[PDB]
């Protein structure tokens, strides 16, 4: 007798969903090695004080094939709509790809907004390479613009090396799953 | 100087024993998820049918659910001695993993038909969790496997096929990536990773041609009245559909029209539609008409978006009217596209 919360966390590939999940499940990774596989992992939560089964899924790896990728979609209570915050294309990739879909398979199912690798947002290299594009980082306050504009619940920032927000990311899936 | 060379250069192997114990491990997992699957629930069902049967699980409804499940697991026991025997007693350096890969690709093949299942499966399952009895044995079945029910639930093992097979080209990106050049196995690992990927295409463009075929399928049974082979036998996909104006025979009527690669239909709009009829694209000549024009084909109605259709077998004509131009347009193209695909 206590309720399960299914996550289905999308997204770009090489976004870092998956580090994401890694970062957020565990810990006492030797940290130099990027691990490419997350199995689905449930995880007790407390909101209220009240104990929940947070259920754990990852799409990495589907992102080419988009008749394989639905097929993850039934029975989910929230979703995690993710991008990089030092990668415009993902960011682009948001309002073009994922957040169609997912609202075309699960129209009443309710979606975060995640930016991820905030971590990058003050590595110089990276301001560079963007900087050849005339390119720049995504500010807070653009994607909370594309938050409200694509009716998703809210966003949230996070970096799964810095585990900054990291928690609370998931915290908000489960407070926006359980919205009656 | 050399010291420093010779760190990265180790730095480097430790991530390739990495790569190569991440592949092994994870293979493990999965192979012990599918066989969990097999022996909590399918030795269960299987060891007293009556309880299984009455409680309200047909064989047809086991069938369905697990889809060729066991012949995937068949696989994967083979296809993980195979790793464990490449990778003896553990993942070294300069152990070669790419051929094992490549002895198995046609081996994966098995696949295609759990995933384009699979789509039914789960919409069965929902069904079957609304009954009380069938719920509860389902959730039996995971207790006396001495798993909990706080855990991943039946859905997810089920689901775990199709995140699997997905994920090996990843792993073989990140191992060609960790491969030296000069490595023997270097090549063997850039083709494993060319004909996994070509796995999981197979897959994927299998499961869109089933669910196109099953498309035809469906609208075939919501039609009344239909006249001569059905659109399965015939007919791949469905291209364009609308509604359109039809003059024939001095008759005015508004139909919904369907257009298939070999063939275009026309109904009435009530079952969900009336067959009106059918045209072989083989044997059908589609003629502009500009707007504006009047003639005895159209009854002397001015023009709007309209065209002639022939239908050469029978040398019977009609007029096709549209009320935007777009929708022209569409058409129009969707039937040279046609046309121009089906000679080649």
């Amino acid at each position: 007798f206590m309720q399960t919360i299914k996550c289905v966390v999308v997204g770009d590939g090489a976004v870092g969903k998956t580090c994401l999940l890694i970062s957020y499940t565990t810990n006492k990774f030797p940290s130099e090695y990027v691990p490419t596989v997350f199995d689905n992992y449930a995880v007790t939560v407390m909101i209220g004080g009240e104990p929940y089964t947070l259920g754990l899924f990852d799409t990495a790896g589907q992102e080419d094939y988009d008749r394989l990728r639905p097929l993850s979609y039934p029975q989910t209570d929230v979703f995690l709509v993710c991008f990089s915050v030092v990668s415009p294309s993902s960011f682009e990739n948001v309002k073009e790809k994922w957040v169609p879909e997912i609202t075309h398979h699960c129209p009443k199912t309710p979606f975060l907004l995640v930016g991820t690798q905030i971590d990058l947002r003050d590595d110089p290299s990276t301001i560079e390479k963007l900087a050849k594009n005339k390119q720049k980082p995504i500010t807070p306050e653009t994607a909370e613009k594309l938050a409200r504009d694509l009716k998703a619940v809210k966003y949230v920032e996070c970096s799964a090396l810095t585990q900054k927000g990291l928690k609370n990311v998931f915290d908000e899936a489960i407070l926006a799953a359980l919205e009656p | 100087g050399e010291f420093a060379a010779a760190r990265e250069s180790e730095r480097q192997l430790r991530l390739r024993l990495c790569v190569l114990n991440e592949i092994l491990g994870t293979e493990r997992d999965y192979v012990g998820t599918l066989r969990f699957l097999q022996s909590a629930f399918l030795h269960r069902i299987r060891q007293n049918v009556a309880d299984s049967v009455e409680k309200g699980l047909t064989e047809e409804n086991v069938k369905v659910l697990f889809s060729n499940i066991e012949d995937i697991l068949e696989v994967h026991k083979d296809f993980l001695a195979a790793l464990e025997y490449c990778l003896h007693p553990e993942p070294q350096s300069q152990h070669e993993l790419g051929n094992v890969f490549l002895k198995f690709k046609d081996k994966f093949c098995v696949y295609e038909e759990y995933c384009s299942n699979h789509e039914k499966a789960l919409r069965l399952l929902v069904e079957l969790n609304k009954i009380p009895t069938v719920r509860a044995f389902l959730l039996s079945c995971m207790l006396l496997g001495g798993r909990k029910t706080t855990d991943i639930p039946l859905e997810g093992y089920l689901l775990s096929p199709i995140q699997r097979i997905c994920k090996y080209p990843l792993l073989l990106k990140e191992l060609a990536k960790r491969t030296p050049g000069k490595h023997p196995d270097h090549p063997a690992v850039q083709s494993a990773l060319q004909a996994m990927k070509t796995v999981c295409s197979n897959i994927n463009e299998t499961k869109r041609q089933m669910e196109k075929l099953e498309a035809l399928e469906q609208l075939q049974s919501h039609i009344e009245g239909w006249e001569g082979s059905n659109l399965t036998d015939i007919c791949t996909q469905l291209l364009l559909q609308g509604t359109l104006l039809k003059i024939s025979a001095g008759n005015i009527q508004e139909r919904a029209f369907f257009l298939f690669d070999n063939l275009l239909v026309y109904c009435k709009r009530k079952s969900l539609y009336i067959f009106r009829g059918r045209i072989n694209t083989e044997v059908m000549e589609v003629e502009n008409v500009e707007d504006g024009t009047a003639d005895y084909h159209s009854n002397g109605y001015t023009v709007t978006n309209g065209w002639k259709i022939h239908n050469t077998a029978k040398n019977k004509w009609f007029v096709c009217m549209a009320k935007t131009a777009e929708e022209k347009q569409k058409w129009l193209d969707a039937i040279i596209r046609e046309r121009e695909q089906r000679e080649s």
